[PDB]
RNA sequence: AGAACCUUACCUGGUCUUGACAUCCACGGAAGUUUUCAGAGAUGAGAAUGUGCCUUCGGGAACCGUGAGACAGGUGCUGCAU
RNA sequence: GGCCGGGAACUCAAAGGAGACUGCCAGUGAUAAACUGGAGGAAGGUGGGGAUGACGUCAAGUCAUCAUGGCCCUUACGACCAGGGCUACACACGUGCUACAAUGGCGCAUACAAAGAGAAGCGACCUCGCGAGAGCAAGCGGACCUCAUAAAGUGCGUCGUAGUCCGGAUUGGAGUCUGCAACUCGACUCCAUGAAGUCGGAAUCGCUAGUAAUCGUGGAUCAGAAUGCCACGGUGAAUACGU
């Protein structure tokens, strides 16, 4: 059956389906390509699956929302480190020594009162 | 002026809300500001009858009033006639049928704001400070207080410079909200101006 | 707030709602363009200016309803800032606490 | 090159090069060169004596260059003798559509005269 | 800082030639948070220095960056009211900061058509030693020659 | 069918009255599609807590307005008087539709 | 500004004033406080006496300053250099 | 956390002095609705039509207006009395 | 076409729980506290961010939120009204916004958010208008409807380094609508205009990662009137040798 993954990353949410396949990737309806035009995006939902070899054993099929193509992007890689560990639990080892069992916790600090920003300050004069 | 007020810092942890009721934004002010009305002239009357928090409860076009007095007796009256007044102006005030329920506080030494209320009456009666500060810190440690805090801002004793005089024995964390902390103030009007007292009362945590 | 003050709010809105009517209706003629005949247009923005300026619900400045003050009003409460504060630390708004996130 | 008695540039798209006849922007240049049938990204240049006749009197529908600066100077005079507020302020050199003096307003009173 | 100790934050490369560096020198060159517009400025600017050089991308860019990292450098310092410069040797990791921020400099000052062309003009003055990112390290390198009384 | 909302400011009393409101039901009306959650509304309020002066100082509060929706369906039109005519608590605001 | 299809806001009074104005050929000053009306061509000719905050300065309508209202021919602050 | 009027506390000139806001008041009177003239508006002068209280009823009101006064009113000063 | 039947898987929602505690391993440490690594784990050590501000200090700020002693005015220092002003303008500072461009800006096309607010309110759709907006008019007291099409981004053209297709201050027309009233003294739109400015002296400020920088979003006040304030997300760095 179909493997799944959820994976998210700074305000998106990914849901990953793996099954095994030729090698074929469709998120939302529409290729990699089609949906991340960022090249950088392009490796980061390749990357768990060129480190474990796999990238043509496997067809996913994912479905994202929130966030922005970075935080997509980030969110669907995730996703699909948690859905290889249920095709493959002995896989996890590699996966966290690359990184990508990790959530990436990182999240938009709040702005502060008496702040322009989360932590950028007003010009401060002494006099 | 640097602390957070004991109570409303502790509203979702450990005290309650004194008016629980729900309304949308198009009477919510409405609501608030007859619950004010209300609080505001049953004080007024009860002045002399010891009470220490009044509750608000508005379900279903009905104002539900909830007194909590050491002195439930003068706060009633003869077969009730007290407490029945009240309920015919607290509802001619609030716009809608009233009833007034009545709580009996056990301990009024143990309430913050009947020992502010007393150490108060008792500067304006010019009744020493220290003296009035010792003897509410001292009753409230001998019927049962983890601690208590009480301070005093103002003329002094007339004096020309306002100073500010506290006594603490006990216990008084204020910095933990699981501690329950009954904390009230009030304003006795002396003939020198207004002296500011302020009551913190310990009672355990949880 | 002066007692002044107060007693000129509270007047405001006494002729702003014993207007409301009218003026609701002179506007439509004055907004209205199939049925606006030039001169019944004339009419309506020559009576609208001889009613008396407080029925504008434009000339009230909500104000604290505890204080009469006329800035850091909030509608939610119909108090200011400072009444707000107060009444929320007493517990006398509900579900109403100090926020975090 | 010579439409409204000024000589547009050459070498530039025709949209640009039009709107430096006093008195036609963007808006304006490509709505005249629409009503030309000719095309916006067209160099002055290449453009032939017939297009750019067509061209001279399509801007001649537009107040442009010396008459168009005689009105605005006439409708500024206006208001100078008018004695009104706007008169005022541009007889003082002051901004006239109510912006702060206090600072600022450095264009209508150029720089600082200490 | 005065007492905590940083564990590197980790980079990830760069995705048309997967180079750790390249992702730190794309990082160097970015502005205003657009590593996308930064991306393609680096990527054209080392294809074209690969054609007008004669090697791959990441061997000309290997090129430009060895004539320029710095081995030396000054550091103010202090002892009673001295404040003289103090020549230290730079770290491995420095070195490589050093160079990609002094050619990204360079070749924003030196006026062209485009970054890239800007890019690529500076990194292939580099190889061949000419740059003004070249210039500046000779500076660093003078002028820890002239402090070098100093240890 | 007919749906119940169920609004107020204690997620604690929200809670208390959609368990006796849908054991109510289950005994008069049974299959109820459970008191769904739906968004809580955070309204937030930022306020000068100087009274003169000092901008920097400032209250940050909020009103957290609980939702709760039941969704009885399958009423045994005797289990619509069970539902109706209960005075639960104070505080929760109950809305009747269809 | 004021919407065209409003038409122009002259007050009430003051458009009555010179009214009987006009229709009497009376040539005194008119005095009002309504700066906000805006110029009529019926009092072309009249002499207003337009306040200021505080004066009435005389304002002699011309057919030129039609569109215009009464406020802008007579300037409320007061300066002359520092 | 928002000066066109209002806000508004400022000032120019128009006004009122138990007052705009209160409570006792004492009398007369439904108040409250629709209009007109003068006035810049405040306000003043009118024209109608409204006669409801709710009821030991006759009369408390809920208020409206004059007339006495206690008083009210003050974003006036002192944050170096609080 | 979640469009429909359906399904309760998933996302999500919001309640209740689990989880992280130096718990475990190794070393160091006075056999202590503890520290340094490691494993495991989503998270490793006060995980991140808030709230929380001791005794006191500055006779710090606030008698103009409020309250209040004491003074002071009481046919006025009170009260009502229309009009002005608080918006002035030889100057000088603070805090910002917009820029001086090609990592751009102009056109066309095209992706991906979060968080909010709504009943005299938000106001689809459709029609009219170049546009601001007008009509008509559903729906929505809302995970439903509306505000509301995110923008940076990407793709393809153009410009060709010039006070320019940069910049958009002025200033003339003409208009919208909010309100009794836009003159003093608003916001917005359209046409025209196209200033200073080519990166800023002495000096000086903020920021240690989802941080800075940059890009949009909305809401409190509010009839109307943000470049301010308060929030929200999107892309996302550099550097910390050390004292
Ligand atoms: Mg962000
Ligand atoms: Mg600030
Ligand atoms: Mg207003
Ligand atoms: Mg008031
Ligand atoms: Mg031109
Ligand atoms: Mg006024
Ligand atoms: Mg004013
Ligand atoms: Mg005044
Ligand atoms: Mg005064
Ligand atoms: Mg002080
Ligand atoms: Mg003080
Ligand atoms: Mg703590
Ligand atoms: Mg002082
Ligand atoms: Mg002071
Ligand atoms: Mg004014
Ligand atoms: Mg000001
Ligand atoms: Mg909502
Ligand atoms: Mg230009
Ligand atoms: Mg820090």
């Amino acid at each position: 059956n179909q493997y799944y993954g959820t994976g998210r990353r700074k305000s998106s949410a990914a849901r990953v389906f793996i099954k095994p396949g030729n090698g074929k990737i469709v998120i939302n309806q529409r290729s990699l390509e089609q949906y991340f035009g960022r090249e950088t995006a392009r490796m980061v939902v390749r990357q768990p699956l060129e480190l474990v070899d796999m990238v043509e054993k496997l067809d996913l099929y994912i479905t994202v929302k929130g966030g922005g193509i970075s935080g997509q992007a980030g969110a669907i890689r995730h996703g699909i480190t948690r859905a290889l560990m249920e095709y493959d639990e002995s896989l996890r080892s590699e996966l966290r020594k690359a990184g990508f069992v990790t959530r990436d916790a990182r999240q938009v600090e709040r702005k502060k009162v008496g702040l322009r920003k989360a932590r950028r300050r007003p010009q401060f004069s002494k006099r | 002026g640097q602390k957070v007020h004991p109570n409303g810092i502790r509203l979702g942890i450990v005290k309650p809300w004194n008016s629980t009721w729900f309304a949308n934004t198009k009477e919510f002010a409405d609501n608030l500001d007859s619950d004010f009305k209300v609080r505001q002239y049953l004080t007024k009357e009860l002045a002399k009858a010891s009470v220490s928090r009044i509750v608000i409860e508005r379900p279903a076009k009905s104002i539900r009033v909830t007194i909590h007095t050491a002195r439930p007796g003068i706060v009633i009256g003869k077969k009730g006639e007290d407490v029945e007044k009240l309920r015919k102006v607290v509802a001619d005030i609030a716009g809608v049928p009233a009833q007034i329920n009545i709580a009996e506080v056990r301990k009024p030494e143990l309430d913050a704001k009947l020992v502010a209320d007393s150490i108060t009456s008792q500067l304006e009666r010019r009744v020493m400070f220290r003296r009035a500060m010792k003897r509410a810190v001292q009753n409230a440690m001998r019927l049962g207080a983890k601690g208590i805090k009480v301070e005093v801002s103002g003329r002094l004793g007339g004096a020309e410079i306002a100073r500010t005089e506290w006594y603490r024995e006990g216990r008084v964390p204020l910095h933990t909200l699981r501690a329950d902390i009954d904390y009230n103030t009030s304003e006795a009007h002396t003939t020198y101006g207004v002296i500011g007292v302020k009551v913190w009362i310990f009672k355990g945590e949880i | 707030a002066k007692q002044s003050m107060k007693a000129r709010e509270v007047k405001r809105v006494a002729l702003a709602d014993k207007y409301f009517a009218k003026r609701a209706e002179l506007k439509a003629i004055i907004s209205d363009v199939n049925a606006a005949s030039d001169e019944d247009r004339w009419n309506a923005v020559l009576k609208l200016q001889t009613l008396p300026r407080d029925s504008s619900p434009s000339r009230q400045r909500n104000r604290c309803r505890q204080t009469g003050r006329p800035h850091g009003f909030l509608r939610k409460f119909g108090l200011s800032r400072i009444k707000v504060r107060e009444a929320a630390m007493r517990g006398e708004i509900p579900g109403l606490k100090k926020a975090s996130w | 090159a010579r439409i409204a008695g000024i000589n547009i540039p050459d070498h530039k798209h025709a949209v640009i090069a039009l709107t430096s006849i006093y008195g036609v922007g963007k808006t304006r240049s490509k709505a005249i060169l629409a009503a030309a049938g000719i095309a916006e990204d067209v160099k002055i240049s290449e453009l032939s004596e017939g297009q750019i006749d067509t061209l001279r009197d399509e801007v001649a529908k537009f107040v442009v260059e010396g008459d168009l600066r005689r009105e605005i100077s006439m409708s500024i005079k206006r208001l100078m003798d008018l004695g009104c507020y706007r008169g005022l302020r541009h007889r003082r050199g002051l901004p006239v559509r109510g912006q702060r003096t206090k600072t600022n307003a450095r264009t209508r009173k150029g720089p600082r005269k200490p | 800082p005065r007492r905590r100790v940083i564990g590197q934050r980790k980079i990830l490369p760069d995705p048309k030639f997967g180079s750790e560096l390249l992702a730190k020198f794309v990082n160097i060159l970015m502005v205003d948070g657009k590593k996308s517009t930064a991306e393609s400025i680096v990527y054209s600017a080392l294809e074209t220095l690969a054609q007008r050089s004669g090697k791959s991308e990441l061997e000309a860019f290997e090129v430009a960056l060895e004539n320029v990292r710095p081995t030396v450098e000054v550091k103010s310092r202090r002892v009673g009211g001295s404040t003289y410069q103090v020549p230290v040797e730079v770290r491995p990791v420095r070195r490589n900061a050093l160079a990609m921020r002094w050619i990204v400099e360079a070749a924003r000052k030196r006026g062209d058509k485009s970054m890239a062309l800007r890019l690529a003009n500076e990194l292939s003055d580099a190889a061949e030693n000419k740059g003004t990112a070249v210039k500046k390290r000779e500076d660093v390198h003078r002028m820890a020659e002239a402090n070098k009384a100093f240890a | 069918r007919i749906r119940i909302r169920l609004k107020a400011f204690d997620h604690r009393l929200i809670d208390q009255a959609t368990a006796e409101i849908v054991e109510t039901a289950k005994r008069t009306g049974a299959q109820v599609r459970g008191p769904i959650p739906l968004p809580t509304r955070k309204e937030r309020f930022t306020v000068l807590i100087s009274p003169h002066v000092n901008k920097d100082a400032r209250d940050q509060y909020e009103i957290r307005t609980h939702l709760r929706l039941v969704d009885i369906v399958e009423p045994t039109e005797k289990t619509v008087d069970a539902l109706m005519r209960l005075d639960l608590a104070a505080g929760v605001d109950v809305q009747i539709s269809l | 500004p004021r919407s065209l299809k409003k038409g122009p806001f002259i007050d009430l009074h003051l458009l009555k004033k010179v009214e009987k104005a006009v229709e009497s050929g009376d040539k005194k000053p008119l005095r009002t406080w309504s700066r906000r009306s805006t110029i009529f061509p019926n009092m072309i000719g009249l002499t207003i006496a337009v306040h200021n905050g505080r004066q009435h300065v005389p304002v002699f309508v011309t057919d030129e300053m039609v569109g215009h209202k009464l406020g802008e021919f007579a300037p409320t602050r007061t300066y002359r250099g520092h």
